């Protein structure tokens, strides 16, 4: 006793109680994001401590924002970015399945069943559920070019469903789609630039298939020089083009005026040498990452040609790979390979901002969104619905199987898991026949969102499945029961997939824990 | 041992949240505020506002913007009503106040529907229908009128309207003279665009209001250089240079060795013999008068007044760039590279004197063609100095939209009683449960009609009634709200004329703003 193991202020809990407390802590985490699922979900406001507002409907978004310490809470908010990270949709369906199977199996925790055997019936049935979701997967293997320009426009239409613009999903969906079959074979997201301009309707939104920035800071005698050309030659640079001194490490001394007239008429043949190397190449607007001095626009000017400086590495690169040059260090080699072409170069006023445009590229690989709101968290809300829509296409490009959604899906799963339980005896009948049960969890959510009998929906839709209509969900404005493959509510097949393991890791992991410790500080 | 306290959330204690329709209610009742503010301020017979700043200093004003900017809100959905009006200003410039007054009155209207049991998507969604139907109808009633510099008699009428409602009405149609030339003479008919860069707007206090005048030049706030110098030339060639009166100086890091008399006398030559180059190299082009942006020496500012030749020192970047565009010479960096082709030219050049004071500015006229343009502002208030600006600047943004788009409605209340029939009238087919949507954007479009009559001191119920019968009877979309006491009730021939895109933008974007605060159903906010 005088002297005591541990340091003073470690807490330390174990047994049944400290689990069931674990299980009911979950539910909080799914309480702040339940509402927020379906063709009727709203959004939620968080404030952070600066005082700066944030509104959205993503679910991994709302957790992130959350500022949970809670050890085990702190497991539901990673699946969330898991889900994130490698199909993109699907972040709060992950969530309300982890806290579902919890809650299912919390009152044989209470009767003193030995976690183990609860961890192995999870496993079990996973390996069936997915199992069951490859073989019954719809799929056209057969390429044909206007199937697949439909098929990713249903998935894309469908993953803007729950979102702020839902009403223009099927304008945004062509834009979408579009924006991908022109990306390469890798898909890098950098090719795809989304800008943001108050002021204006949602409907004014525009894609461009090439490359538009913003204007930059230009010195005195930007505005005597042309700012419209039909068949330029753009020279992208690296290189500073301004009066300065050569190396910082340089030192010059001279001993007679004659030299020193001489080296002040040094400086400026050097510069003005660039600017001859660059004037004979027949290019007509020239780019760098670096400052470009006010001779050289005033130079530029009197020769009615355009210049920009300070651009930004990343709008270069989509400049580069629309138009197809190269970034030169050096104006020594400016051959006909390494200059850019485009056929038409204009600047025009958007919402009180310039922009230049880069557009009519044949051989473009990059496209650029201009989004129209009318306040900040406007067209940030916007921007993410539209992040979710590009990895959906992507996704669904590597592997084009789909599946009906609208609850359509979670009522084969859970008929497949109950006509399996009765086959095997002992507890593995309980504790399946509970996992079955936590699976009609999203379907109850859309109706309770919504607003109508969530009860007798939910029977009519187990009648049918049982009857032998395998795609049956929900019908949210005839406030019934409907096949949803024949109306269009499609998604791949890999968000339902990668639903179910994480749901299943998190829940297993949870429920082997047996002590928690928590040392001062 | 169930529910003893288990924390969740970093300083679970000290915030707080709202959940269901007490935070719906609750963002109605802040968004109502704003509107009740800023009813005032709209129409003709309007007032205005002053608003404190954080230091001390007074501002009066009118401008919808400018109050909802200068104003210091805490609400979260008060802050959107600021953004909402800023974004309505940097695309248009006019209708900043109805927008919010729109907006304000569109929300009231759905708290009774949230009441008897409708789902505010369902409210949200029939919002968006009924915009749809109210958009194509607007450019049903629309008028193309004309874009040409050789009438300009419509667009000074357009000009007139705007300016109607600010304290500049005093003289407003001197005003819009000024205005509309000010546009046609930079305006670039081919791209459709013009450049506000090239329109200077420049105050002085002192004078009078009427004293403001358009100058097709450049005013500068400098004077000549050497006080001997004659105060105007009347032929002035113009010498534009970047490079400042000394002898050279390279830029890396050098060093010049002295190592006997020779080389110091060598040297001492070589000084005075430099600042006589320059000067000589000025004149032999024929060149009149010199600009410079850097400063001159002592040595090399007599030499100039010795050579009767005048200049002015130490002007700004901006004012460079503009005086080569309005007297259309060139910029040259060096003395060297000066020629007799690189020259402008200036019909007048003078220094005006003001009152009492040593104030003096340089003006620069009666050039040729000039796509550079100032507007100079006179008055006895700094209060109206800033107060002419930002109205002059709401009669400049109206214009533009002309050369964008050559068709107008007619303003008075007229457009939103006829766009609120036809909505009315389409909701009269829909039978899906949507009608009641419907019918509330209609009364809701009625707002502006009762924030005219109310501030002209009439009755709001009664004015509106007889309008509206007429419009039905007759066929006239062109009657509105008689404010100023003429006895028509015709805008048409009272001469009341608003673009089509102003309406256009109100209606689309307030309708747009409504579906996000209509979709918030929680909050959270950390105490204090
Ligand atoms: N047309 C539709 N009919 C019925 N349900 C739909 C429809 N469109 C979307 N949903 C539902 O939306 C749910 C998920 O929406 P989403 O916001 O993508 O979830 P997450 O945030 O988990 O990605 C799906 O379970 C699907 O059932
Ligand atoms: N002579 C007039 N008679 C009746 N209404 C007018 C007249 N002039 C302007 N209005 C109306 O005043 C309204 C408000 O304009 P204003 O007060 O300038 O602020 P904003 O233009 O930002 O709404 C416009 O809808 C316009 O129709
Ligand atoms: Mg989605
Ligand atoms: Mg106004």
């Amino acid at each position: 006793t005088p002297v005591i193991l541990l340091k003073e202020g470690t807490d330390s809990s174990q047994g049944i109680p400290q689990l069931v407390s674990n299980i009911s802590a979950c539910q909080v985490i799914a309480e702040a994001v339940r509402t927020t699922l379906g063709p009727r979900g709203m959004d939620k406001l968080i404030v952070d401590g600066r005082g700066k507002a944030t509104i959205s409907n993503d679910g991994a978004t709302i957790l992130k924002l959350l500022d949970v310490v809670h050890p085990a809470a702190k497991t539901l908010v990673d699946i969330a970015k898991s889900q994130d990270a490698e199909v993109g949709d699907g972040t709060t369906s992950v969530t309300l399945l982890a806290a579902e199977f919890l809650k299912q199996v919390k009152p044989y925790v209470e009767e003193g069943l030995h976690p183990q055997i609860i961890i192995r019936a999870f496993r079990t049935a996973t390996q069936l559920a997915v199992n069951k979701i490859k073989e019954i997967a719809v799929t056209v293997k057969k390429a044909d070019k206007v199937e697949q320009r439909k098929l990713l426009e249903k998935c894309a239409m469908t993953a803007l469903s729950s979102k702020l613009i839902s009403q223009q999903k099927a304008f945004f969906a062509k834009m979408v789609v579009d924006a991908v079959m022109m990306l390469d074979d890798l898909l890098q997201l950098k090719m795809i630039g989304i800008k943001k301009v108050q002021g204006g309707a949602l409907e004014d939104s525009q894609l461009v298939a090439g490359v538009a920035f913003k204007k930059t800071f230009s010195y005195a005698g930007f505005e005597m020089q042309p700012k419209k050309y039909h068949n330029p030659k753009i020279a992208l640079l690296n290189v500073e083009l301004e009066l300065k001194a050569e190396k910082d490490n340089a030192e010059i001394r001279v001993h007679t005026v004659e030299d020193y007239q001489a080296i002040v008429d040094a400086e400026w043949n050097i510069l003005y040498d660039k600017l001859e190397k660059i004037h004979h190449s027949g290019a007509k607007v020239v780019l760098s990452k670096l400052p470009i001095g006010d001779v050289a626009t005033q130079y530029f000017a009197d020769r009615d040609m355009f210049c920009a400086g300070r651009v930004p590495e990343e709008d270069l690169k989509r400049t580069m790979m629309a138009c197809g040059g190269s970034i030169q260090t050096s104006v020594n080699a400016l051959s006909a390979d390494v200059l850019g072409r485009c056929q038409v170069f204009e600047e025009t006023q958007i919402g009180g901002e310039r922009y230049n445009f880069f557009t009519g590229c044949p051989k473009a690989k990059t496209c650029t969104f201009i989004l129209r709101g009318g306040a900040e968290q406007f067209m940030e809300e916007t921007e993410r619905s539209l992040h979710d829509a590009i990895m959906i296409v992507r996704r669904a490009i590597k592997n084009d199987s789909v599946v009906a959604g609208g609850g359509a899906i979670e009522m084969e799963l859970s008929k497949y898991l109950r006509d399996y339980s009765r086959t095997i005896p002992g507890k593995q009948q309980l504790l399946i026949g509970a996992y079955a049960k936590a699976l009609e969890i999203i379907p109850r959510q859309l109706c309770d969102n919504a607003g109508f009998d969530a009860t007798n929906i939910l029977n009519k839709l187990r009648a049918r499945h049982a009857q032998g209509g395998t795609w049956y969900g929900v019908d949210i404005n005839n406030e019934d029961i409907a096949d949803n493959f024949e109306a269009f509510v499609w998604e791949p097949a890999m968000v339902r997939i990668n639903a179910l393991t994480a749901a299943s890791e998190a829940a297993c992991l949870i429920v082997s824990v047996d002590e928690t410790i928590k040392n001062p500080r | 041992e169930y529910g003893r306290p288990f924390l969740i959330i970093k300083d679970q204690d000290r915030k707080s949240r709202l959940m269901g329709l007490e935070a719906l209610k609750s963002h109605i009742m802040a968004a109502k505020a704003v509107a009740n503010t800023m009813r005032t301020s709209l129409g003709p017979n309007g007032l205005d506002k002053m608003m404190v700043d954080k230091d001390g200093d007074v501002t009066v004003t009118n401008d919808g913007a400018t109050i909802l900017s200068m104003m210091d809100v805490d609400h979260q959905i008060a802050k959107l009503m600021v953004e909402l009006s800023k974004s309505q200003d940097d695309e248009i410039g006019d209708g900043t106040t109805g927008v919010v007054v729109l907006a304000g009155a569109l929300l009231e209207e759905a708290e009774q529907l949230l009441d008897r049991g409708i789902h505010p998507i369902r409210i949200a969604d029939g919002y968006e229908q009924a915009a749809r139907v109210a958009i194509e109808h607007l450019d049903k009633i629309s008028d193309s009128v004309l874009v040409d510099i050789k009438d300009t008699e419509p667009l000074i009428q357009t000009a007139k309207t705007t300016l109607g409602s600010k304290v500049v009405n005093s003289c407003h149609r001197q005003m819009a003279e000024i205005a509309v030339n000010a546009v046609l003479t930079v305006a670039d008919m081919e791209r459709r665009d013009v450049d506000f860069e090239l329109i200077k707007v420049e105050g002085k206090v002192g004078g009078r209001l009427e004293d403001t005048k358009l100058i097709k030049g450049v005013i500068v706030d400098k004077d000549f250089s050497h006080p001997q110098m004659p105060k105007k030339v009347e032929d002035a060639k113009i010498a534009i240079l970047t490079c400042p009166f000394e002898p050279p100086k390279p830029k890396t890091k050098h060093k010049l060795d002295v190592t006997s008399v020779e080389d110091y006398k060598a040297l001492q030559k070589y000084e005075k013999e430099k600042f006589e180059e320059m000067i000589q190299q000025i004149k032999e082009t024929g060149a009149n008068l010199a600009i410079c942006q850097w400063g001159f020496d002592d040595e090399a500012n007599h030499l100039l007044l010795q050579n009767n030749l005048p200049a002015v020192r130490w002007v700004g970047g901006p004012e460079i760039e503009l005086i080569a565009i309005a007297t259309g010479g060139r910029i040259v960096p060096r003395f060297s590279e000066l020629t007799a082709e690189k020259l402008g030219f200036a019909g007048l050049v003078q220094e005006i004197s003001f009152g009492t004071t040593k104030d003096k500015m340089l003006v620069i006229e009666q050039c040729k063609n000039s796509r550079a343009v100032t507007i100079f502002i006179r008055g006895g208030n700094k209060m109206i100095i800033e107060e002419a600006k930002r109205s002059l600047h709401d009669a400049l943004c109206v214009i533009r939209n002309l050369i964008r788009d050559n068709r107008v409605v007619y303003g008075g209340g007229a457009a939103e009683i006829s766009c609120a029939l036809a909505v009315s009238q389409e909701a009269d087919k829909c039978p899906t449960l949507e009608q009641y949507a419907m019918r509330a954007f209609a009364d809701a479009l009625e707002v502006i009609p009762m924030a005219l009559s109310e501030n002209s001191g009439m009755n709001p119920i009664q004015t509106m009634t007889e309008v509206r019968a007429r419009q039905v009877k007759e066929m006239n979309p062109a009657l509105g709200i008689d404010c100023l006491h003429k006895g028509t009730n015709d805008m048409k021939q009272q001469h009341v004329i608003e673009t089509l895109i102003g309406k256009k933008q109100q209606i689309s974007l307030a309708t747009q703003m409504v579906r996000m605060i209509l979709k918030i159903d929680d909050i959270r906010k950390p105490g204090e």
